[PDB]
DNA sequence: CCCTGGAGAATCCCGGTGCCGAGGCCGCTCAATTGGTCGTAGACAGCTCTAGCACCGCTTAAACGCACGTACGCGCTGTCCCCCGCGTTTTAACCGCCAAGGGGATTACTCCCTAGTCTCCAGGCACGTGTCAGATATATACATCCTGTG
DNA sequence: CACAGGATGTATATATCTGACACGTGCCTGGAGACTAGGGAGTAATCCCCTTGGCGGTTAAAACGCGGGGGACAGCGCGTACGTGCGTTTAAGCGGTGCTAGAGCTGTCTACGACCAATTGAGCGGCCTCGGCACCGGGATTCTCCAGG
């Protein structure tokens, strides 16, 4: 067998699932979501970091990753991802 | 060893203060020193100046270039009295644009054939370049709290001139601590004076200050002019008042000066956006009881109409003038106003109207610090301060801008103060100040 | 009678004079307080630096001398010598603005 | 009630001023409506990198706005700008 | 003994994996340390990203009568959304094609 | 016979091509010109389909949008014909 | 090989252009068109050899080719 | 003993602080280690295209007829010459003017 | 006393002597040089750095930075700078 | 000269097919769980020095409004060549299948390289200093454009 | 239609002033010499995947030519909006009160959270298999477009 390889499909399907209940994906439409999510994802780390760097700070926190999606993403996508990730963290604070 | 008016003179016979001064300026030139001339309005600190000059013209051979320091507004008044008094005494003046300046100093200042200069600030500050290669004999300034604090671009220039003599006119040597009269004294004596500066202060203030200074006040050279009448008014905001006052304190509206958000927030709170009612905007009983202190005012404005007249209003505030303004207006009653904005052409068109025998002028609303010891008011009979500054000499300039050797009769101040707030540490402070000024230098 | 100069040449003049110079071109004052009205309705309560003021003046200047040379180009392509609010729409939305 | 406010600061970049930068631009004649235009895509430009800079300005828990945080926003828009740091 | 382990996308209620995206957050040289909460925010924005592009995608393909999501209906969804749009503005997608745009100018008389 | 008019084939071509979404260029042609540059840089350079299929995708991405700002020049020219002229001009404004 | 560049013919040109929205094609457009073609697969091949090379490989990749097309601000997503 | 201490910048031939270099790029985050060649390697690139800006610069102020770089000639160099001009393609020069540039229409005829 | 910051002055200085015997330089001109080689120095160890991490190792070496400088500039300026390069590392790895 | 008819395309609806997505099972590696620890950030006090806000001069440059006239943008005509649409023939792409080998991809070894410490000291930064390069002013001399007139 | 004169703008020198760049010294902290241990990478070797080359047939597509309409482009005329000058008018720019508290930066100290390490087991990735969806083909409804009256 080939050596193993990471992807963002099954949680891709999660979510298509979740927004429409009975409605599938193709494997080339599954691929440009996977680079998309891998786009995005360089894109923050690499706001965030070089927050730090500017901030002189060793760590990378929430403070710098809600900075780093207002910068990144434009208007109401980032207020909404804002609340997201604020809900989120609230949640995984109160139930650890 | 000079009691009585020289025989060079034209028109003038003097009233002994001027020959006291010239005394005590000769002997301050023998000894070798420079010193503060603290005359206050009345006795003639330009007149003091003319008779040295003209001494040192006609006495013993010191001709040179002779320099005149004096605000722009009193240029006309300087070269007046020069070629009124002492005609002997030859004396220019280098104002101008670019073009004009250099014509003139290419005439005249270049061949040298003066024998003094009158020169306002501005220009000295822009012909400094120029005002370097000559050498310097006497350095006459007027008002010398201009150059009162060390440090800036004229004070600067004033200590970069080699002069052989230095003379200071002004009125209020001290205004505000030791400093300023330290940074006088040290331009007068820089290595006399080189230390920063009841043992460690008054009496070594005295000791200083006796040899190097005198003033004589109007008060005692005068012997007429009966006194003032102050009286002081509490008052009460009103509740929206208070509420931002509040609202100030704790905290989408600027925010960067707290000390004078509350201070005119305590004056009338329509400065502020939104704190006047709707679109109407109409002037009816909400700009009397909005503000506590326009209560009080809106209150004693009928009993200043029944009795007396020639009331003067001083504020700090354009807007707080501009709204005064406007009530005069809508009470249907006669204003004047003068302010910093005002230019001077309708200044003198006001000043001459207001001072005219007959005239039905009632409110003449005056910006305190606006002018310069000009505005020869006499007539005046109530004076009004909305606020007052920190300068307890600036509101002295601002009570004698009506308290002058014409009026006859004693003069009423009422002052208004809001309880609760920073205008009583103003307060305070304006008064300390004032008494160590008098029990200073008055006595 | 008096002398007169033709419809033109003070304006290439100017252009020759304008880009031989250095300096800005805008001023200070006007800027600085467009700079702190812009900046209120994002956030009240702000303090700015007088570099900051200076970068953003350097800044816009070289964004709006590269667009009028775009606009210049496309005005001179459409066979005119006036520029217009279409050539200005026109270089933004080729520039993807 | 004497209120009487002055202008809108877009009103500050004044015409010969537009005229000065077109004339560095290279352009000959100005049409009249250049004007208006201008005005807005120098508010477009100013609203976006400064709300870059109030955001790095805001992270850093500063109240004050920087020459390095202008520069940050305009490497971030992409208009890298030497000569601050 | 030891307790039932738990994921962090539990703990959180996400769809994605919390303890990957920390993996790849401290493999990736972006800084020395990394916080617990980063992972959590990252993976909650990704997945909100996520569903938002997918809604609008099966919202295109169900307009279509199709059942399956394909790349002209990706395209589709991010080109007809301004902000998708502004956020993806220099990115190519494979077999998507173009947004139907025909001038007015020159259309027939 | 029957003849339509000069314009309106061009119209229906535009309508159907911005529907479908497949490839454009021929694949071997593309293919051979891929290899032939590829020549100069390297010499024998072999290639997985991936990648020409890749170079494909991006080629044809370019040179739509290129076309597109052409025409939106050839527009403001006041004329419907796209010239050489209307594509440097495009070009240009890119700064490229 | 040679000429390889003439094999981009005129029809396949005009159904680019047709999808790109334009209705009239002068006739200098394909030379232009061409050059225009050939310097941008210039660029993008003269990064993605570099790419192998430093990889040691003989063999260029949809991997390579899609981090020069990073590089130049052009993501291909759909690709890897 | 020990053996008297000379730089690595003078043991590479160089002008530029490759101790420094290596210090940055090992706090940089760019790698978990950095190599010894790199550095010197990094530093003899920066110091060749400072030569060459620098060159250009020079000769612009001295067709300038002046003995003092300013911005304007940086300018005028980076412009007039096409690789460092693609090299500096998206960079503001603060007040640094711009190239003399009238097209040909504009001219009186 | 104050704090103290870094920057390329001195170097630059001296290579500025170097080319040009009899030529200054003035405060804005030297920080723009010192933006220049910050930027030109984040360029060079950002696309080796991505390189290492596309290669799946974890050191940079001359290689990635050969590399990088053939990425980044463009074509004459690259191969000049490579061939000093080398220079340099062959000089550094000769007899010391 | 809008209205009408022929044709061409586009569209919709079934019917049979092929395959790709979707589900289910196996192994394993990466994530979860505890436990100990050490810097890194939080928090707090002190300095200080720059940025605010409401007036008050004073000066000078840049705006602002204005009238006139003149190129210039804009619309209309007319020619004419070029591009388009269609039928035909030739060409090569495209699609299956087959064979061979290069080269990518993985694994195991082993060593040489780099990280981490510790002294020791010198290169670099800050602070204070002084001469000169550059800006400016003023007065010539030169070049350019515009208008009138033979 | 061309030349010559005149007005204006501009290039060019010399003399002054000034504030910054170039330079020196002292102190310090981070770079350099000398050493060690561990593990990442260079090398060798092997498997099998994928690329390349080849052939044959088919048919869609490209090339070629021809006839004709429409659109580019030159030219002409108009009437208007912008550039060039001028006399007023703000307002920027600078320099002063007059107060300020406020925010940024340095030093010190301490707690807590992120890291490291060992262990363990669900979570995923890869391999299969099978059925509903998309597709291809055929057959029968509109919808547009172009002559022609
Ligand atoms: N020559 C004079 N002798 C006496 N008193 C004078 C004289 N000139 C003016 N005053 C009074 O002094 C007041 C202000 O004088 P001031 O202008 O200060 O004199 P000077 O110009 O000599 O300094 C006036 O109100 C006037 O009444």
């Amino acid at each position: 067998r080939k050596t193993r390889k990471e992807s963002y499909a099954i949680y891709v399907y999660k979510v298509l699932k979740q927004v429409h209940p009975d409605t599938g994906i193709s494997s080339k439409a599954m691929s440009i979501m996977n680079s998309f999510v891998n786009d995005v994802f360089e894109r923050i780390a690499g706001e965030a970091s070089r927050l730090a760097h500017y901030n002189k700070r060793s760590t990378i926190t929430s403070r710098e990753i809600q900075t780093a999606v207002r910068l990144l993403l434009p208007g109401e996508l980032a207020k909404h991802a804002v609340s997201e990730g604020t809900k989120a963290v609230t949640k995984y604070t109160s139930a650890k | 060893t000079f009691e009585d008016s020289p025989s060079y003179v034209k028109w003038g016979k003097l009233r002994d203060y001027q020959v006291r001064g010239l005394n005590w300026l000769i002997s301050l030139y023998e000894n070798g020193i420079n010193g503060i001339l603290a005359d206050e309005m009345g006795l003639g600190k330009t007149l003091q100046t003319i008779s040295l000059l003209g001494y040192m013209k006609h006495y013993r051979n010191i001709p040179g270039p002779h320099m005149v320091l004096v605000p722009k507004s009193t240029l006309h008044n300087w070269m007046s009295e020069f070629k009124r008094w002492v005609p002997t005494l030859r004396s220019v003046c280098l104002i101008g644009d670019k073009e004009q300046r250099a014509a003139f100093v290419r005439d005249v200042l270049l061949p040298g054939e003066w024998d003094v200069c009158v020169t306002s600030y501005e220009m000295l500050i822009k012909e400094k370049s120029v005002f370097k290669k000559f050498n310097w004999r006497y350095l006459v300034i007027d008002e010398a709290h201009r150059i009162k604090n060390e440090k800036s671009k004229l004070s600067e220039i004033v200590r970069e001139f080699k002069t052989t003599n230095r003379l200071l006119l002004t009125g209020t040597p001290l205004q505000n601590n030791l400093h300023e009269l330290w940074s006088l004294l040290n331009f007068l004596l820089p290595d006399v004076f080189n230390s920063a500066d009841d043992q460690k202060l008054v009496e070594r203030l005295h000791m200083v200050l006796r040899p190097f200074l005198l003033r004589r006040i109007k008060a005692d050279v005068e012997k007429s002019l009966p006194p003032k009448k102050e009286v002081k008014i509490y008052v009460g905001l009103s509740k929206m008042q208070r509420e931002w006052y509040t609202r100030i304190l704790m905290k989408k509206m600027r925010l960067l000066n707290i000390l004078m958000q509350l201070r005119k927030c305590c004056n009338h709170p329509y400065l502020f956006d939104g704190a006047e009612p709707g679109p109407p905007y109409t002037t009816d009983m909400h700009l009397v009881t909005n503000s506590g202190k326009m209560v009080v005012l809106d209150k004693l404005l009928p009993k200043l109409k029944e009795q007396g007249s020639r009331v003067l209003i001083f504020s700090q505030m354009t807007r707080v003038l501009d709204i005064l303004e406007d009530y005069c207006m809508w009470r249907n009653y006669e204003y004047c106003r003068l302010d910093g904005q005002t230019p001077h052409d309708e200044r003198q068109d006001s000043i001459n109207a207001y001072n005219e025998p007959n005239s039905t002028k009632f409110v003449f609303m005056l910006s305190t610090r606006a002018g310069g010891l000009g505005i020869n008011l006499a007539t005046a009979d109530v004076v009004i301060l909305y606020d007052s500054d920190w300068n307890p000499q600036v509101d002295l300039q601002a009570m004698d801008r009506a308290h002058r050797i014409g009026q006859t009769k004693t003069v009423r101040v009422f002052r208004f103060i809001t309880d609760n707030t920073v205008e009583e540490r103003i307060v305070e402070r304006a008064e300390m100040k004032l008494r160590l000024d008098s029990i200073v230098i008055q006595q | 009678k008096p002398h007169r100069y033709r419809p033109g040449t003070v304006a290439l003049r100017e252009i020759r004079r304008y880009q031989k110079s250095t300096e800005l071109l805008i001023r200070k004052l006007p800027f600085q307080r467009l700079v702190r009205e812009i900046a209120q309705d994002f956030k009240t309560d702000l303090r700015f630096q007088s570099s900051a003021v200076m970068a953003l003046q350097e800044a816009s200047e070289a964004y709006l001398v590269g667009l009028f040379e775009d606009t210049n180009l496309c005005a001179i392509h459409a066979k005119r010598v006036t520029i217009m609010p279409k050539d200005i729409q026109l270089a933004r939305r080729i520039r993807g603005e | 009630r004497h209120r009487k406010v002055l202008r809108d600061n877009i009103q500050g970049i004044t015409k010969p001023a537009i005229r000065r930068l077109a004339r560095r631009g290279g352009v000959k004649r100005i049409s009249g409506l250049i004007y208006e235009e201008t005005r807005g895509v120098l508010k477009v430009f100013l609203e976006n990198v400064i709300r870059d800079a109030v955001t790095y300005t805001e992270h850093a828990k500063r109240k004050t706005v920087t020459a390095m945080d202008v520069v940050y926003a305009l490497k971030r828009q992409g208009r890298t700008l030497y000569g601050f740091g | 003994t030891r307790a039932k382990a738990k994921t962090r996308s539990s703990r959180a209620g996400l769809q994605f994996p919390v303890g990957r995206v920390h993996r790849l957050l401290r493999k990736g040289n972006y800084a020395e340390r990394v916080g617990a909460g980063a992972p959590v925010y990252l993976a909650a924005v990704l997945e909100y990203l996520t569903a938002e592009i997918l809604e609008l995608a099966g919202n295109a393909a169900r307009d279509n009568k199709k059942t399956r999501i394909i790349p002209r209906h990706l395209q589709l969804a991010v080109r007809n959304d301004e902000e998708l749009n502004k956020l993806l503005g220099r990115v190519t997608i494979a077999q998507g094609g173009v947004l139907p745009n025909i001038q007015s100018v020159l259309l027939p008389k």
